[PDB]
């Protein structure tokens, strides 16, 4: 019930 | 260090210090980086900090805290699971390690890729995009200030 | 070999503080030890990464478990020993301390102009190592004057769950001090020391 009800945005942050 | 926004745009920032990578109305992602070397606007991550913002029925408030030669695989007060032994909306796991906040259609990755931290974060568009006008800086949705590129 | 305790019980009595319960099945109704048996105790946490387990030896049904961390969750199992004879450890009990008033102050704060708003400057920091209990808030300070009195400080009060905060109005090529303390249901933790920023000027085109 708590679980969300349909597109996923990505982020990242990563060396160098 | 290198940030790939929710917008797809990479970017390069120094971004010295505690930046707000993700500051919305269920999550707040904070990242201390610091210079590579003394002077260098080259900068890398060794403090990660993910609030979990209380959700009434769901889950309680939970912390997440990474350091560099620190990846514990439980929240700030020992446990691994949000609100009651039943309740199963918010999770850690060891492999990377996971949280899966399935109450919110959010999972956040974090690893130590040599001395410092990495990042993945994937998230609703609706809930990525959800939160309030004085929130406007956050590097996952805008990107870096032009001044720190 | 030898039964493993049963019912191992966690007694919660303060932030720092958990008393241990078991019952021996090996043992008379209630619950006489009249040989020279031993328990052991063993805890640990999640917190931080790869922790051992601690262990005590106890000579009655009981053990109280002291110097643990306050609002922290921790697991805690029992042996019985006698000279040769050894038994396995018990099923697992949980038990979280009470919470404890933030022992340490916000960490990395950091001070930055807003983008295209140089009279108004973001502050951005990291929670105490030592919260000791869920943030319900925090209180910004700051001040042009870095020797005014705490009480001469301008006072912005702030959410616990959130890690960036912005003020505006601010006077250009100025220098302020900031400083940010921590809060939660016990009180007010200790206030970070005083953070430099001065605020940027005009370049005029
Ligand atoms: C418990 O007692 C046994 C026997 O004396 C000993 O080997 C063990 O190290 C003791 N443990 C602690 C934590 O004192």
């Amino acid at each position: 019930p708590c679980n969300y009800h349909p597109s996923y945005l990505f982020c990242g942050l990563f060396g160098d | 260090p290198h940030l790939r926004t929710f917008k797809d745009n990479f970017q390069t920032c120094k971004v010295e210090g505690a930046w707000p990578l993700i500051d919305n109305n269920y999550l707040s992602v904070q990242v201390t980086n610091v210079p590579v070397v003394p002077g260098s606007s080259a900068t890398a991550t060794n403090k990660i900090t993910i609030i979990f913002k209380a959700h009434h029925g769901c889950t309680d408030q939970k912390v997440y805290q990474a350091v560099t030669d620190d990846l514990p695989a439980a929240f700030v007060d020992g446990t691994t699971s949000g609100g009651d032994s039943d309740a199963k909306s918010l999770r850690i796991v060891e492999r990377y390690v996971e949280m899966h906040a399935r109450y919110i259609g959010t999972t956040v990755f974090v690893r130590q890729v040599g001395r410092y931290l990495t990042l993945a974060i994937r998230m609703p568009e609706d809930l990525a995009m959800s939160y309030e006008e004085s929130q406007d800086l956050q590097l996952c949705v805008n990107g870096c200030p032009l001044s720190e590129r | 070999p030898m039964m493993p305790p049963v019912g191992v019980q966690a007694s919660i009595l303060s932030h720092d503080t958990i008393r241990i319960t078991w019952a021996d099945n090996s043992l008379p109704k209630h619950q006489k030890i009249t040989d020279s048996r031993y328990y052991t105790v063993r805890w640990k946490t999640n917190i931080p990464a790869n922790t051992k387990y601690k262990n005590a030896n106890a000579t009655t049904l009981s053990y109280l478990v002291t110097g643990l961390k306050p609002n922290t969750l921790y697991e805690f199992s029992v042996m019985v020993t006698k000279g040769r004879r050894s038994s396995t450890w018990s099923m697992t009990a949980h038990g979280a301390t009470f919470e404890l008033v933030p022992t340490s102050p916000p960490k990395d704060v950091t001070v930055v102009s807003k983008e295209g708003k140089p009279r108004t400057i973001i502050v951005n920091w990291q929670p105490p190592s030592e919260a000791n209990g869920k943030i319900t808030g925090y209180i910004i300070y700051y001040s042009t004057d870095v020797n005014a009195e705490i009480h001469d400080w301008v006072i912005e009060p702030v959410v616990g769950n959130r890690l960036t905060h912005q003020i505006q109005e601010l006077t250009l090529d100025t220098p302020y001090y900031f400083k940010i303390q921590a809060r939660n249901s016990k009180g007010m933790g200790p206030m970070s020391e005083a953070v430099q920023f001065r605020t940027p000027k005009a370049d005029s085109s």
